[PDB]
RNA sequence: UUGAGAAGCUCAGACGAGUAGGCAGGCGUGGAGGUUUGUGACGAAGCCUUGGGCGUGAGCCUGGGUCGAACAGCCUCUAGU
RNA sequence: UUUCAAUGGCCCGUCUUGAAACACGGACCAAGGAGUCUAGCAUCUAUGCGAGUGUUUGGGUGAUGAAAACCCAUCCGCGAAGUGGGAACGCCCUUGUGGCGUGCACCAUC
């Protein structure tokens, strides 16, 4: 914790160093896509690989 | 570098493109289509927008910003020249360390583009903004 | 964003102890194979003798 | 009742800490909100670490049955803090742990109705629901808290009537059962939430007075 | 001709070994002599304070150290520098006085004839 | 009539003469801002620590 | 219906000369980091062959013979390729 | 694989030239054999941070190679110095249609 610090608190052993932040908070894209918040407003999915 | 996939090798940027690929085709929103297009754009085409521009644009003319989230596919830098920061809710790819601290301590919140997709999957009540490309 | 809170400390005989340590925030940092292998490529060149 | 023991890496320690915490919650003292918020950080991770479906069905039952054990004065704070920690950590869960936490929220949804019925034996039902409707309105159904996920509220709407009927199998008395949803649908700044909650909710106006 | 810096880490090691070599010979006294505090001679830098070459004779006289004693206890003397203001004099007189407080001077054996 | 080269070098030198203090004040003011822009403790962070 | 290397899978239509030049993806060589809990005196590498196979191709795999001590696939790095 | 039959098939590269004609180079095989390194500049992309940014002149340090990695004192360089159309969004309500607002980037008008 002193070598690397935290994403909000500076590292003790590295002057003015903070841990990098992420472009996504939660990196489980399946959890976002298959969530109740998102799946409740998507239109009815067409079929998978369609018949010829 | 801008057409069908980002030129970026960032794994987490690919996870956002994957999330908004689903949102663009499974919803009839132009916000999800616009956000997806701006994820393919390069760093030159995604200029930073200052914390002062967000405050100015929301409380502009009639103001009445209410609580609409400000969305930018880019970095929200800080403007140390402005001294009082309003209560803002911004969703961006990246915030600088000073901008994130100023937004949080001065009222509101900072979000990522995946935290906003769960709050406004269709991008309703969002203020989509851009940075000036004049540079 | 949710990870295991603590980790167990093991003794010399491989037995668990009652003590635990909160997981440091470095294990919650982004994992960037593109960035790691770009920095490694440069650092691996920094002990090369000239020919 | 140590929180660090509640989130231990071995299930035997977590079960022992859960049993010790059963007495700690029944003291005749007022716990502040922060004390319960820290307590619910360990309890969330006690549930977060449950492994098999049969254990996490019983574990969620144990946590729900903990509510009547708490002192009546700070029992509302116990539920209000549960829904605060289930809103700030909901989006951080992964897709393989949502089903185990859906059941916990469902068990606590019915734990509120069951506590309403218990207090209705002595006190009048109108004020008991009013105390709970204040908890719902100040917490999950707050309109000024934009960051509270809709997944929790969509789940609550789906199970509100079905878990109220479980508590009152014979008949459901008149009360403001669906007050939090009425306040949310009317005056929420989430257009996705208010356009979809009436579809998810199945409120029965059979008993509530016509407006 | 192209100068290359492959001996850059070998010069770093060689210079550090000289400091260790010097410290071995002079075991408890500092590896450097105390330097004065001066101000750089331009309108761009006169606000900064940096280290000088040696202390002036007027600074040593006020501190109580003679110019012959000074060199023997690690205090350099700059016969060229002068004190055009009282702040430079007092800034470096205090610097000498603090140095004398923290200094232990080991006694020397003295030749002493029988009589006379 | 216009100026003389005696002061022209003095004017340009006086222009860059303030470069040191401007950099020192800019660095000094930045650290004051970082001291003010400290995110609070979030007391739910020492719960397991 | 299992067909989510979502960098995958799938449906449909049109189209196909090409110098200079523009662009993309691949084949091969020496050495380096990692890996294959890799191959080898029960035979590595190399070479030979009207043996067999794979790829539109660069090339690759393999049988037999010869041979005698080392060598390769994959991700990345590098160049006297 | 060899060989036969039927049909077809002008010697390759270079230069020339509409084109060829040409004139050149070529007895055969093996091995070697030609856009490299570096300094500066500009565009573009990626990466880090962002009104900042750049550790490696140097110092500290590094016991398992210590020319690596790790750390940063003082400087310094480069930067800082109203009306229309319109992306996107909400609300409707004859509901689609359109209208009412809010209007980024950028372009026109003061």
């Amino acid at each position: 914790d002193s070598v690397f610090g935290s994403t909000t608190e500076v590292a003790q052993l590295k002057k003015n160093y903070f841990l990098p932040e992420n472009i996504i908070s939660n990196a489980d894209v399946t959890r976002l896509i298959n969530s109740d918040e998102i799946q409740s407003i998507v239109k009815a999915a067409g079929p998978s690989r369609v018949k010829r | 570098s801008q057409r069908s996939k980002p030129a970026s090798e960032n794994v987490y940027l690919k996870l956002l493109v994957k999330l908004y690929r689903f949102l663009a085709r499974r919803t009839d929103s132009r916000f999800n289509k616009a956000i997806l297009k701006r994820l393919f754009q390069s760093k030159t085409n995604r200029p930073p927008i200052s914390i002062s521009k967000i405050a100015a644009l929301t409380s502009r003319k009639s103001a009445s910003s209410q609580n609409k989230t400000t969305v930018v596919v880019g970095t929200v830098t800080d403007d140390e020249r402005m001294l009082t920061v309003p209560k803002l809710s911004i969703a961006a790819l990246r915030f600088t360390k000073s901008a994130r601290a100023r937004i949080l301590k001065a009222g509101g919140e900072v979000l990522t583009l995946d935290q906003l997709a769960l709050r406004a999957p269709t991008g309703s009540n969002t203020v989509l903004v851009r940075g000036k490309k004049h540079a | 964003a949710a990870a295991r809170p603590t980790v167990s400390i093991y003794n010399k005989d491989g037995s668990v102890s009652s003590e635990t340590l909160a997981l440091p925030f470095v294990f919650k940092a982004p994992i960037r194979p593109d960035l790691v292998r770009s920095v490694h490529t440069a650092v691996a060149k920094n002990k090369r003798q000239p020919y | 009742p140590f929180i660090k023991k509640l989130a231990a890496n071995d299930r035997k320690t977590r079960d022992k800490a859960l049993e010790s915490l059963q007495r700690f919650l029944s003291q005749k003292k007022k716990f502040e909100r922060l004390d319960f918020l820290k307590l619910w950080k360990g309890l969330f991770y006690c549930m977060w670490m449950a492994d098999k479906p049969l254990y996490q069905q019983k574990l969620s039952d144990n946590l729900a049955a903990l509510v009547p054990i708490v002192w009546i004065d700070n029992r509302i704070l116990f539920q209000s803090t549960f829904w605060e920690t289930m809103g700030r950590e909901w989006t951080g869960i992964d897709i393989l742990r949502t089903d185990k936490f859906y059941l916990l929220m469902r068990r606590f949804c019915a734990a509120a109705f069951r506590d309403i019925q218990t207090r209705s034996k002595t006190a009048l039902l109108d004020k008991v629901v009013a105390e709970y409707n204040q908890m719902w309105m100040d917490g999950p159904f707050n309109t000024e808290n934009l960051a509270f996920p809709n997944g929790i509220l969509f789940h609550l709407a789906d199970i509100w009537t079905e878990e109220l009927r479980k508590v009152y199998p014979e008949d459901v008395p008149k009360a403001d059962w669906y007050l939090p949803f009425d306040s949310t649908i009317k005056s929420s700044h989430n257009v996705v939430l208010r356009k979809t909650l009436p579809k998810r909710l199945d409120r029965v106006s059979e008993y509530t007075k016509d407006s | 001709y192209v100068k290359t810096w492959f001996n850059q880490p070998g010069r770093k090691l060689r210079r550090r070994q000289a400091r260790q070599t010097k410290a071995a010979k002079i075991a408890p006294r500092p590896v450097e002599a105390i330097r004065p505090a001066v101000k750089p001679p331009t309108i761009r830098y006169n606000m900064k304070v940096r280290a000088g070459r040696g202390f002036t004779l007027e600074e040593l006289k006020a501190a109580g150290v003679s110019r012959r004693v000074a060199s023997t206890i690690g205090i350099p003397v700059d016969h060229r520098r002068r004190n055009r203001s009282e702040e430079s004099l007092q800034r470096n007189v205090e610097r000498i006085k603090v140095y004398l407080a923290h200094l232990i001077v080991f006694p020397r054996k003295a030749g002493q004839p029988k009589k006379g | 009539t216009f100026v003389s080269s005696t002061m022209v070098r003095a004017a340009i030198r006086n222009q860059a003469a303030q470069r040191y203090v401007n950099r020192q004040e800019s660095k000094l003011e930045r650290q004051v801002r970082a001291q003010q822009n400290v995110i609070p403790e979030d007391p739910l962070d020492n719960v397991f620590a």
